[PDB]
């Protein structure tokens, strides 16, 4: 594998690295979410010019169109948590425990 | 001559958030009657401006 | 929510599951798992009361998480071998990658945490579609994948979702969490028999439903979400209360109950594979559901709690809407042993 | 878990402790049953301010009335002892 | 592991191939059968108990339906089965013939031959 | 001293004292998502590791 | 990960008891490593010198119940002339509960973590000499 | 390589644009010169408060339609196909649903700002 | 009697009784059928008649 | 090895995900995520991709400035946070480029493997086809083949699309 792959790999990692260390704010865990979708889409495009497989030329953009579903669930969410505490801090959904 | 059945001392047990209490799980409180929890009056500011004088 | 948003939002999660099952293109099971997490959300919040909402975020971040990295897996498979079907998995790290998806997906341990808590943040019937529905399309793929998957890792996680739901349980007085608990054990006991014998896995999952669904109706049957709001049952729906007695034992696995089946079954399995370290474990920790199970019914049905004055007024009335399936689901998950030669009709 | 359960002791320590980090109060001079007016020569206004720092330390709305008579520290003590029903 | 799910010329979602009709049927008085008529029997009584109704005279005509679909698709599920062993058991014989180094008949001592251990109970 | 005392202290005390500590310590979670992400970051870097870098 | 156990594993049972002792206070570290940060990720410790500390504490108490178990395992196993005796295994399985009762500095938890700890060993041992698998690798 | 030397030609001219504005006059910067302005007189609060977003839902929508964009821009290579009854109903289908979306968003009211 | 005038009483739903019979007896009727079909078809094939 | 391009563009790309991944004030996270776009849109260029680059990065200046939008209303933060702001997000940024460095170094002078496989440099021109033809793009027509090939692909996505308006609609709903 050139260092290319690996540098796209290594994005990946990190952002779900991000994703998974939660600070304070739910939306720069949604912006982590977006970043994992963005190094998946540049993975895939790089694999599929490389092997130059015509039809699967279609499924990175299926990728974006399920990215952003994901992403408006999301921000769908972050409102309706934002309008209970009037922050959108993580700290606040406790009400459930194990 | 009667046979024994709960009571209120005995119910009392299963009324806890846990079944064994714990020094810090004791604060923990059973969740509402209907899974409604009382509206976190949030108070959502106002942006206040200045229009004028200049 | 109006009833035909509702009516094509639970066939557009039915069609989710059934593209992940219908499907041999990867990115086809990845983009019914996407359709299926998009409208199992509303579904987790017909009801607002922020404990929904909070229910609803936390599966959604789990899920997306898993998804993520079950296309990550799907995207290293590919650069690996230009291969999209679903098939044996020619790379291990990407093996590694899509059974820990596929754990996070199905709430095993350690990625347990989220099951309890969006159960208990949810209503009932979300409940019941969240714990039966929601496993079909991960055990789907796991079938599928099954002979490539490293027994090891698959074992650990199905050892630690016994012994930690079989733990969990113990400690709860409501009822959601309880059912969470119990739902984390039985996908543990699914997932050991796993790389041996898929059958085996498919027969826990429908006894396992079956059980489920008679549980979670009962309960709906009794609005009762409560260990204490269940004591009150004896004193208003008798019937209910002896049929719930009958399906807790059933569910602890006590022979000669329907229960009893699959453990029976599995343990045999593993057996003939030279594992009896495993079974031996798995079948001693089932006791601790089994004991959780007992005090249930020593608390609703064994003996008679104190009840409130105003019951009285309960019993001037009847339930107004009824369960069709319900008997025919108690009869299924207490009655069935005699017959379980049948399950050679699943393979 | 939460807050300790406050004693009596704690309280005097904390009032005498607030009482002398007061500018207007030489240290060693206040004792517990010292009247502020009278034995440390303090006006109205003075008091006030005392109320105020208690309301800041023991975090809790003391109201205009009930404070008008906390004249000397040990009736500090007390108030607070029946607001947070301390008794040992 | 899936056994049989890839046997050769399998129809995806048939139930019922039809080299299945080479089997005899089940009997309609197979205990196996009665006792799936039972579970109906069983099915309907709890539906009276539950709807509050008279268990055993309530609802005859409810309750034969639950009989008789529980008889009905237990015939289906018996025929399936007993396939599906069947072809378990032309598989394993089919397989023994085609590989006779891999199960060979051994010619048998007789017990006068064989020296067998003894352990006293004393 | 055996029947009433230590018979019982071995077999079902022992048991029930292990399964009641064991049941606290793992249902004692609060529900914070910040801190069983990391957990299953953890979780995620051990099976790469662990189980995967010997296959 | 792999490395440590066949690190303990490739030297013979009653020889070289130093090697065995450093493999086994390996195992252990590493064990106790894990526990420690799954406990500070689930329980957070409240300040950076907590953590540390909790950290310290749980991987020596894991890396000196595993010296103490290899050493008077192997020291047992080559004294008594008798190497593949469960007997050294439960001997060191209680010189490691014997340790951690002294590290929790509790008498109950010491003497429940000889028999446990003693138990377990001398099965490991059985295991080993019959072939017990614990994970089994599928063959029918 | 072209278009890479255009855009350092571009980012540089601008940037040394900025760097002679700032260094060419003469400065005097005092508290009340840079202090923040709001026609007069000092701010009430913080620009940095939360700002009320009336428009959320149609924000959130926008990233759906977005999205459809794309699956609409590859239309011109489509026509080149042999199956051109195929394509057609594909492309009429995704703007059939791409409207319906938008009529069950104005319907129900999801097109007017929160008051 | 009553105070509502409890709608479902003395005189039953005919028209679901009806159709709960049918059912029955048309399922009975089909299994019969079926199971004598596949004794001639497995009497046919394994050539014992 | 040539001109290194590839290589400093994908480094870039690691450079800011590292920036969104430390996770600073969102208004600097859709900054991060921006420039991780455009440059991702480089590296597809390098290598034929350009209908996919742009796509991708048209896309993703639409969704942050969605979330720039947001920022100011929900995760506003009255001191926002850039890197050199605190001592956690400026710590995760330096380990994100610390480890970065090493991976490279790791993987660039010597060959070693540290997940899957190995990596010697070479640089990614090593790997090209050679392939000498056309009258088209062979990016275009499969992309275009979508609706030709891929009708099922265009029915799920398009119910997935219709059902996402539903349920954003359904979720902020409240009540
Ligand atoms: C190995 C072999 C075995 C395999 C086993 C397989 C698994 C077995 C079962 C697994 C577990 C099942 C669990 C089910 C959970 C369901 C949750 C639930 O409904 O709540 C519980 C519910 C609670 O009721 P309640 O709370 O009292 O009622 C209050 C209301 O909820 C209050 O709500 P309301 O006021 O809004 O009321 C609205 C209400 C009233 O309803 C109405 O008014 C109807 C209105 C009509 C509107 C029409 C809209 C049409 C437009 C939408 C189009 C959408 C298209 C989507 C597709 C897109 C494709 C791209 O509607 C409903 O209540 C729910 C409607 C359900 C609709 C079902 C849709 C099915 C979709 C099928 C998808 C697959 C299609 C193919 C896909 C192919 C791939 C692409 O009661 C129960 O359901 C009890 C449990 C029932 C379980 C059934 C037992 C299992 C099945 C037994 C039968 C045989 C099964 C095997 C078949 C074999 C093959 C032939
Ligand atoms: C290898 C085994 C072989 C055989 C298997 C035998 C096992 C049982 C059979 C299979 C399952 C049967 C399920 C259907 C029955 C459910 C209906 C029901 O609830 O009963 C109430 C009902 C009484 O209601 P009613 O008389 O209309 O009016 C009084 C009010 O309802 C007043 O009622 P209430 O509601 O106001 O009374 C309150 C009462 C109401 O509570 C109950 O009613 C309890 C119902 C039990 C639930 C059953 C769960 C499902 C089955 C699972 C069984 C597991 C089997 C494994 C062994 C473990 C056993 C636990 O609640 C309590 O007293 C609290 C006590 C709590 C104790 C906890 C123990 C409960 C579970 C024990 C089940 C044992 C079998 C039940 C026997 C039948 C009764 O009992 C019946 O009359 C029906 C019983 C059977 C009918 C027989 C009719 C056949 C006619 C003869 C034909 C001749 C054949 C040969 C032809 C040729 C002749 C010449
Ligand atoms: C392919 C799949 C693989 C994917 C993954 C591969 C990764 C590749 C990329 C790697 C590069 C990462 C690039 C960016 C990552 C983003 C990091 C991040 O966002 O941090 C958020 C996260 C939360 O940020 P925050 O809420 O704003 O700050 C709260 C205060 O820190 C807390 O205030 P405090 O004063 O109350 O507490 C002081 C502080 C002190 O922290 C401690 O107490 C832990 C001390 C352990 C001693 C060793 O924190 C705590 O006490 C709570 C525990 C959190 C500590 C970090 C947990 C790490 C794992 C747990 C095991 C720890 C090691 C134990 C031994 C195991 C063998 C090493 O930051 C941290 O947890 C600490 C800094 C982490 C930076 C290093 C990341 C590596
Ligand atoms: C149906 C079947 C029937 C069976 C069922 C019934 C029987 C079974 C259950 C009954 C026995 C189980 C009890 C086991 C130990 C439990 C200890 C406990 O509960 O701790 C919590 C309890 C609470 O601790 P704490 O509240 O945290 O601290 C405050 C202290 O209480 C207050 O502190 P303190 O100052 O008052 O005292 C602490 C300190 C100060 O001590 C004292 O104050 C007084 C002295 C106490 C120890 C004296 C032992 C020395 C002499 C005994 C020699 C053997 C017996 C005679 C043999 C004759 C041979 C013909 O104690 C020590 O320093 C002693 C350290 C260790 C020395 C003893 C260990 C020697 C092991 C024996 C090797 C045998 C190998 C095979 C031999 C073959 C030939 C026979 O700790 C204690 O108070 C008891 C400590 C005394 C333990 C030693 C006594 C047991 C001796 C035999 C044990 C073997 C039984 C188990 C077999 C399997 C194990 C491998
Ligand atoms: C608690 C007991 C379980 C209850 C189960 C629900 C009861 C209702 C039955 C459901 C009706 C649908 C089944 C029959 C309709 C047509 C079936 C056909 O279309 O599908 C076939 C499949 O047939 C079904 O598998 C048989 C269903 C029979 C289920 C009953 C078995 C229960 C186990 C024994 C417990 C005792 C139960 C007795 C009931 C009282 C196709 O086979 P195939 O596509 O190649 O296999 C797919 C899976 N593979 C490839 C991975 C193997
Ligand atoms: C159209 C787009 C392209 C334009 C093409 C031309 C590019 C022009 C470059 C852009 C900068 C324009 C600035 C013009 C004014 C000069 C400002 C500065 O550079 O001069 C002084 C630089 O001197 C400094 O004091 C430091 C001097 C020495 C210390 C380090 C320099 C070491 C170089 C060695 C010099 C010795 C002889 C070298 C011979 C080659 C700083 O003085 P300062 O007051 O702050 O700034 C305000 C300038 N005012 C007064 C005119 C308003
Ligand atoms: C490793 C995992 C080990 C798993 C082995 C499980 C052993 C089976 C026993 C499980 C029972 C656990 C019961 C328990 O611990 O509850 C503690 C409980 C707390 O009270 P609650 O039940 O919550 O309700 C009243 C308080 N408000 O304390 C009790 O009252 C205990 C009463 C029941 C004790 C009965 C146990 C009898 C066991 C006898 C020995 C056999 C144990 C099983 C293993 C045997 C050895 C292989
Ligand atoms: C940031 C800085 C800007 C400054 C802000 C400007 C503030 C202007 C506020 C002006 C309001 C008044 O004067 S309010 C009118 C105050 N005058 C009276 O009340 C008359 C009777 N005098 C008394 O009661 C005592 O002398 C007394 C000392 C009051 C104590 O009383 P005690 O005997 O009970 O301690």
């Amino acid at each position: 594998m050139p260092l290319v792959y690996m540098n796209i790999i290594m994005a990946f990692a990190i952002a779900l690295a991000g994703l998974l260390m939660y600070r304070s704010h739910l939306m720069s865990s949604l912006l982590c979410l977006e970043g994992m979708m963005l190094s998946l889409f540049i993975m895939s495009t790089l694999i599929i010019l490389n092997t130059h497989f015509t039809l699967a030329n279609m499924m990175p953009i299926i990728l974006l169109v399920f990215a952003a579903c994901e992403a408006a669930l999301g921000l769908s969410l972050l409102v309706m948590v934002s309008n209970t505490y009037g922050t959108d801090y993580v700290q606040n959904l406790n009400l459930l425990q194990c | 001559a009667r046979q024994w059945q709960p009571d209120v001392e005995w119910a009392e047990q299963f009324g806890g958030a846990v079944m064994y209490p714990t020094k810090e799980t004791a604060h923990w409180k059973p969740p509402p009657w209907n899974d409604v929890d009382p509206p976190k009056d949030t108070l959502v500011s106002n942006l206040t401006l200045n229009f004028g004088p200049q | 929510m109006n009833p035909i948003i509702y009516t094509t939002l639970i066939m557009t999660v039915m069609s989710g599951t059934m593209l992940v099952m219908i499907s041999s293109h990867w990115l086809l099971i990845w983009i019914g798992f996407e359709m299926n997490l998009l409208a199992m959300i509303p579904v987790l919040m017909k009801n607002f009361n922020p404990r929904a909402t909070e229910a609803a975020t936390k599966y959604f971040l789990t899920q997306a998480t898993a998804s993520m990295m079950l296309m990550m897996a799907i995207i290293i498979n590919l650069l690996y071998s230009g291969q999209w079907t679903i098939t044996k998995m020619f790379n291990p790290v990407a093996m590694t990658m899509m059974t820990m998806a596929l754990a996070m997906k199905l709430g095993l341990s350690p990625f347990h945490f989220w099951v309890p808590e969006v159960t208990q943040g949810i209503s009932l019937q979300a409940g019941l579609l969240l714990l039966t529905w929601q496993k079909l399309a991960p055990l789907s793929v796991l079938c599928q994948i099954s002979q490539s998957i490293n027994p090891n890792l698959m074992l650990t996680m199905a050892m630690l979702s016994i012994l930690i739901g079989g733990w969990g349980g113990l400690n709860q007085t409501q009822l959601r969490k309880i059912m969470a608990y119990s739902s984390i054990a039985h996908m543990g006991w699914m997932t050991a028999v796993l790389p041996y014998n898929t059958t085996m896995t498919i027969l826990n999952l429908l006894i396992y439903i079956t059980m489920t669904l008679a549980m979670f109706m009962l309960l709906i049957h009794s609005s009762a979400t409560t260990t204490l709001s269940l004591s009150h049952t004896w004193n208003k729906m008798p019937v209910i209360t002896s049929l719930m007695m009958v399906t807790l034992l059933s569910m602890g696995g006590l022979p000669p109950l329907s229960g009893f089946m699959p453990k029976w079954m599995i343990i045999q399995e593993m057996t003939k594979n030279e594992s009896i370290i495993m079974p031996t474990l798995m079948a001693m920790t089932a006791l601790l559901n089994l004991y959780f199970y007992m005090r249930l019914a020593y608390s609703s049905s064994l003996t008679m709690f104190p009840s409130t004055n105003n019951m009285k007024m309960k019993w001037q009335f009847e339930h107004t809407k009824q369960m069709k399936l319900l008997p025919t689901m108690i009869v299924l998950s207490t009655l069935v042993l005699p017959m379980t030669p049948a399950l050679s009709s699943l393979n | 878990s939460d807050a300790p359960p406050l004693t009596l002791e704690a309280i005097k320590d904390r009032v005498l402790y607030v009482l002398k980090l007061y500018d207007k109060i030489d240290p060693e001079k206040l004792s517990v049953n010292s009247h502020f007016m009278k034995d440390l020569g303090l006006d109205s206004l003075d008091q006030v301010e005392i109320i105020m720092a208690m309301e800041d330390e023991f975090g809790f709305e003391i109201p205009d009335i009930d404070a008008e008579k906390l004249m000397c520290p040990q009736e500090i003590v007390d108030y607070i002892a029946d607001k947070k029903d301390v008794y040992e | 592991m899936t056994m049989m799910s890839g046997r050769p010329g399998r129809v995806p979602l048939q139930f019922l191939p039809n080299e299945a009709r080479s089997l005899p049927p089940p009997k309609l008085t197979d205990p196996r059968l009665v006792y799936m008529g039972f579970l109906g029997y069983c099915s309907g009584l709890i539906d009276n108990a539950i709807r509050r109704r008279p268990v055993v005279s309530a609802g005859l005509h409810r309750q034969l339906l639950y009989v008789t679909s529980f008889v009905f698709f237990g015939y289906y599920l018996l025929k399936r089965q007993d396939y599906m062993y069947a072809l378990r058991d032309h598989d394993m014989f089919a397989y023994v013939k085609s590989h006779p180094e891999d199960f060979p008949e051994k010619d048998k001592k007789t017990y006068g031959e064989i020296l067998e251990e003894f352990h006293p109970v004393r | 001293l055996l029947d009433l005392i230590w018979l019982e202290t071995i077999l079902p005390k022992t048991t029930s004292f292990i399964q009641m500590k064991m049941s606290i310590m793992v249902s004692n979670q609060k529900g914070l998502i910040k801190l069983y992400f990391l957990s299953f970051l953890i979780t995620i870097m051990i099976s790469m590791t662990l189980f995967n870098y010997h296959e | 990960a792999k490395t440590l156990l066949h690190k303990y594993s490739d030297i013979p049972e009653g020889t070289e008891c130093h090697r065995k002792a450093y493999a086994s206070t390996s195992i252990g570290g590493a064990t106790g490593l894990i526990v420690s940060a799954y406990s500070i990720a689930l329980k957070p410790p409240a300040s950076f010198l907590e953590g540390v500390a909790r950290t310290g504490r749980y991987t020596f108490t894991s890396a000196a119940i595993g010296a103490i178990f290899g050493l008077t395992s192997c020291i047992s196993a080559q004294v008594r002339e008798k190497p593949d005796d469960p007997l050294n295994y439960f001997i060191g399985g209680c010189a490691g509960g014997l340790t951690l009762g002294a590290r929790t500095r509790s008498y109950g938890i010491g003497a429940a973590a000889c028999a446990y700890m003693g138990l377990t060993a001398a099965l490991v041992k059985m295991g080993q000499l019959e072939g017990w698998q614990v994970f089994a690798e599928p063959k029918v | 390589m072209n278009i890479m030397l255009t855009l350092l030609t571009n980012v540089t001219l601008a940037s040394l644009l900025v760097l002679i504005a700032f260094w060419l006059p003469q400065l005097n910067a005092y508290s009340e010169k840079t202090s923040p302005y709001e026609c007069g007189f000092d701010p009430m609060g913080s620009a940095r408060l939360p700002f009320s977003m009336k428009f959320f839902l149609v924000a959130i929508t926008f990233l759906l339609f977005d999205l459809e964009i794309a699956l609409l821009l590859p239309l011109p290579w489509a026509s080149q196909t042999n199956n051109l009854k195929t394509m057609l109903t594909m492309a009429l289908f995704l703007l059939i649903l791409l409207a319906a979306s938008l009529a069950y968003e104005w319907t129900q009211k999801g097109l007017e700002w929160a008051e | 009697k009553f105070y509502i005038r409890e709608p479902p009483h003395g005189s039953p739903d005919w028209l679901k009784v009806g159709l709960t019979l049918g059912t029955s007896v048309f399922l009975w009727i089909y299994l019969i059928k079926q199971h004598k079909e596949d004794v001639l078809e497995y009497k046919r094939r394994n050539g014992l008649e | 090895m040539t001109m290194y391009i590839a290589f400093i563009l994908s480094t870039i790309f690691v450079i800011g995900f590292v920036g969104f991944s430390s996770k600073p004030s969102p208004i600097y996270g859709g900054l991060g995520l921006i420039v991780s776009g455009g440059v991702g849109c480089g590296i597809v260029l390098n290598f034929g991709g350009s209908f996919l680059g742009l796509m991708v990065f048209l896309i993703y200046l639409g969704g942050m400035l969605v979330v720039f939008g947001y920022t100011t209303a929900m995760a506003t933060e009255m001191y926002p946070e850039v890197w050199v702001s605190n001592k956690t997000v400026f710590g995760a940024f330096v380990s994100g480029l610390m480890m970065e460095f090493c991976m490279v170094y790791y993987a660039l002078k010597e060959e070693e493997v540290e997940i899957i496989f190995k990596f010697n440099g070479l640089g990614d021109w090593v790997i090209y086809d050679t392939g000498d033809s056309g009258f088209f793009s062979e990016e275009a027509m499969g992309i275009a083949a979508l609706y030709s090939y891929g009708t099922w692909l265009v029915i799920v996505t398009g119910w997935s699309l219709l059902i996402g308006v539903v349920v954003i609609m359904e979720i902020t709903r409240g009540n």
